[PDB]
């Protein structure tokens, strides 16, 4: 049994050019589970920005969307480096159980508004 | 660039025998407890079929007599009891980094 | 339910170009990245490239970086591979294969293959 990850904060406000750091919390991270960092697409679907561990075969991967595992074992920083106005949107994270019939659980969605 | 080396090149086996196939990577393909190594089956002239993903997970719909094991640079595909439909070429593939490469294949033949 | 049906056999001359299609059906077309891998006579399997159908992002094997163009159409759920300046070593069977966008859990479905022959 496992619980879905949590995404913080619910509303993040950053100035254009600064880094915008969310936090995905998930305590099952292991060889059984993987993490995803999503932003909602124009089709109202979750568009995968990044993953933990790094999805190196994702076509068009942008290293500007950075995921870092924190020492406490539960938290993961998910940062937009050098954030632009067009980076404003709705963000979330997911946890995927890899065992056959991989199951996905999403966090609640947070809002990033890039200003100035 | 990671090179995958499969041994043996050919296994001549009868139905009911157990097949074990080796895939050795020139560099490690495991990090954080995940092994980025998949096993496919291809019969000649037909499309490949995913058998094992992440080196130990059985793809849904694939019979349980197939299993994967290993980590780092050493990996094995086991067919616990060979059936007639299992005579085919078997390939490993890594995704630790780019470019993605495949092994040379191991042909499981009927003797 | 899940299918990937590729275009038909191609017979080309050196220097020509070929465009192979891959019609996907039975699933959310943007939930899976699409990849292209070929298998030549006397050669093994060779990864050519990949495309993210949601944003059009691509990755490539450096051997094909400047000769392959990958595109997608979500309104028809079709992936396209265009290979220009064909040479003799391009004779092969060309496959499209999908991968879960969430994580790499293998190429869990392959197209049937498209034979491309380069001959004089």
């Amino acid at each position: 049994s496992w619980n879905p990850p949590t995404f913080s904060p619910a509303l993040l406000v950053v100035t254009e050019g600064d880094n915008a750091t969310f936090t995905c919390s998930f305590s099952n991270t292991s060889e059984s589970f993987v993490l995803n960092w999503y932003r909602m697409s124009p089709s109202n679907q979750t568009d995968k920005l990044a993953a933990f561990p790094e999805d190196r075969s994702q076509p068009g991967q942008d290293s500007r969307f950075r995921v870092t595992q924190l020492p406490n074992g539960r938290d993961f920083h998910m940062s937009v480096v050098r954030a632009r106005r067009n980076d404003s949107g709705t963000y979330l994270c997911g946890a995927i159980s890899l065992a056959p019939k991989a199951q996905i659980k999403e966090s609640l969605r947070a809002e990033l508004r890039v200003t100035e | 660039e990671i090179v995958l080396t499969q041994s043996p090149a050919t296994l001549s086996l009868s139905p009911g025998e157990r097949a074990t196939l080796s895939c050795r990577a020139s560099k490690g393909v495991s990090t954080s407890g995940y092994s980025y190594l998949h096993w496919y089956q291809q019969k000649p002239g037909q499309a490949p079929r995913l058998l094992i993903y992440l080196a130990s997970y059985l793809e849904s719909g694939v019979p349980a007599r197939f299993s994967g094991s290993g980590s780092g640079t050493d990996f094995t595909l086991t067919i616990s009891s060979l059936e007639p439909e299992d005579f085919a070429v078997y390939y490993c593939q890594h995704s630790r980094d780019l470019p993605l490469t495949f092994g040379g294949g191991t042909k499981v033949e009927i003797k | 339910q899940v299918q990937l049906v590729q275009s038909g056999v191609e017979v080309k001359k050196p220097g020509a170009s070929v465009k192979v299609s891959c019609k996907a059906s039975g699933y959310t077309f943007t939930n899976y990245y699409m990849y292209w891998v070929r298998q030549a006579p006397g050669q093994g399997l060779e990864w050519m490239g990949g495309i993210n159908p949601s944003n059009g992002g691509t990755n490539f094997n450096e051997k094909f970086k400047n000769r392959v163009t990958l595109t997608t159409d979500s309104s028809t759920t079709t992936a396209y591979m265009e290979l220009k300046s064909l040479q003799f070593d391009d004779t092969a069977v060309y496959y499209c294969a999908r991968r879960d966008y969430r994580f790499d859990m293998g190429f869990d479905y392959w197209g049937q293959g498209t034979t491309v022959t380069v001959s004089s």
